[PDB]
């Protein structure tokens, strides 16, 4: 229950998102990426509309996750994906989380150690 | 309501980004925040990328804007370049007010963005001293030989308070001089941290080899 | 130094303009009752708030580009716009090319009025939007 007057804008198609409590519309944002509280990288990440509470989800490829230490053979079905496919992280990787801290422009990822590179 | 974290931004040449805080102090309000850069003439210039360029913030909150240098090293590297950071705060409105004839306002806060090359020998806080003055029958010209934009304030000719002036690096600006303006000139400046530098005595422009 | 934190009389920067009565207006240029509003510059030193540049913008009216449009659509009033006035009682310019400096006070006082753009005003919905910029020294 929010109202923003659309005459203040104009791509005002993003207005309903804000009126429904969302912080950030889909787009490509410069973010600091963290995985299990370890700093990974600072780069542009594309955020598409998705099933998250935030209304948006980051597009992370198999290769980009492997570049963060993910042992991709340990993740069932991951090998079936295409190279450019946005990994459905929170459903494919058991117990994994992704959240964008919008105020800090910081993408916080978590992935259980069972799936990371160890021993 | 919304405030910004600083009244000017100094962008160091070579830095991948600079940042600027945006704050809201009211728990019971949501603002849309829309941000962009203009060149010196107040025209949009995308060569500084502001991100995220559109977002909502709810309640007592601080959000950080990223300012990215996308000028491809095309600006001068011996003097500052002036840009303007723009942050527009757009309030929500109570739905009850939809049944009322309403004027609603949004507010754009505008602050200087100075692109500052590397390796300037003159310390920023030594610049104000370098200013020089040229006087005509009805105007006063401020002469800035430094590589910094100087924001000159509390400018006085005798007891007569003059207009503030923004004096471009290695350049000049002119203000009006009332006919009753006294002789001794004094001035201050606004520094990198948005504070006043000390009151100084104006020194006049001089001829070669001369007092 | 932080910029000033900006608020109006109403938390959401709104002004209730009241209902339109066509009988109030018998000539182009005639005005409604004044509706004051105030822009507050809070939580900042005098160094920051002094000589701040203020400029107004909005969708200008077609018959009188010096006043705010109330738009067009079903139910919307016709032959009125919204005029803004400063603390000298003078009409505030809107949408001017990229000045006006304010000093001595951290409250900026203004008045809004409905202004007839035609001899024959019709009533109904009359909303307007404007934005002002605060340009810091």
């Amino acid at each position: 229950d929010l109202y923003f007057n659309p005459r203040f804008l104009a791509a005002v198609a993003d207005l309903s998102r804000f009126e429904n409590g969302q912080e950030l519309p889909p787009g490509t944002y410069r973010v600091d990426i963290y995985l299990n509280n370890g700093y990974m990288a600072t780069r542009d990440v594309t955020f598409n509309t998705g099933d998250s509470e935030q209304g948006i989800v980051p597009c992370l490829t198999r290769a980009q996750l492997a570049s963060m230490g993910l042992n991709t053979a340990s993740v069932a079905g991951m090998n079936l994906l295409a190279d450019d496919a946005c990994v459905p992280l929170t459903t494919m990787v058991q117990d994994a989380t992704a959240h964008l801290d919008v105020g800090q422009q910081r993408l916080n990822l978590t992935i259980p150690q069972a799936f990371m590179s160890n021993r | 309501g919304v405030a910004l974290g600083a009244t000017r931004v100094i962008y160091p040449a070579g830095q991948k980004q600079e940042q600027l805080a945006v704050t809201n102090n009211d728990e019971n309000s949501t603002y849309l925040i829309q941000s962009w850069v203009e060149n010196a003439d107040g025209v949009k210039d995308g060569r500084f990328i502001v991100t995220p360029p559109l977002f909502a913030m709810k309640g007592k909150k601080e959000n950080t804007l990223r300012i990215l240098d996308a000028t491809n090293n095309q600006l001068p590297q011996d003097r500052e370049s002036l840009f303007w950071m723009n942050v527009k705060a757009i309030p929500s409105m109570d739905k009850s007010k939809l049944t009322e004839n309403t004027l609603q306002l949004a507010i754009i806060s505008r602050i200087k963005l100075y692109y500052r090359p590397a390796k300037l020998a003159l310390p920023p806080d030594q610049a104000a001293e370098k200013l020089r003055f040229r006087r005509s029958a009805n105007s006063l010209t401020l002469i800035n030989p430094t590589p910094y934009y100087l924001t000159v304030t509390e400018l006085n000719a005798g007891t007569r308070v003059l207009e503030n002036a923004l004096v471009p690096p290695m350049g000049e600006s002119t203000v009006k001089l009332p006919s009753d303006a006294g002789s001794n000139i004094t001035y201050r400046t606004i520094n990198d941290y948005g504070a006043l530098t000390p009151k100084m005595t104006g020194v006049m422009e001089h001829h070669h080899h001369h007092h | 130094a932080e910029t000033c934190r900006i608020e109006a009389g109403d938390k959401q920067m709104t002004v209730n303009m009241g209902q339109i009565s066509s009988n109030r207006f018998h000539a182009v240029g005639e005005d409604s009752a004044p509706v004051p509003f105030v822009i507050h510059l809070r939580e900042c030193s005098t160094v920051v708030s002094e000589r701040v540049g203020v400029a107004f913008h909005g969708v200008a009216d077609g018959k009188n580009p010096d006043v705010l449009s109330v738009g067009e659509g079903p139910g919307i009033a016709t032959n009125i716009g919204v005029a803004l006035f400063d603390d000298e009682g003078n009409l505030v310019p809107i949408n001017r090319p990229p000045k006006r400096l304010y000093s001595g006070s951290t409250s900026l006082h203004f008045i809004a009025k409905y202004r007839a753009t035609g001899r024959r005003v019709t009533g109904g919905i009359a909303n307007a939007q404007a934005w002002f910029s605060l340009t810091y020294q």
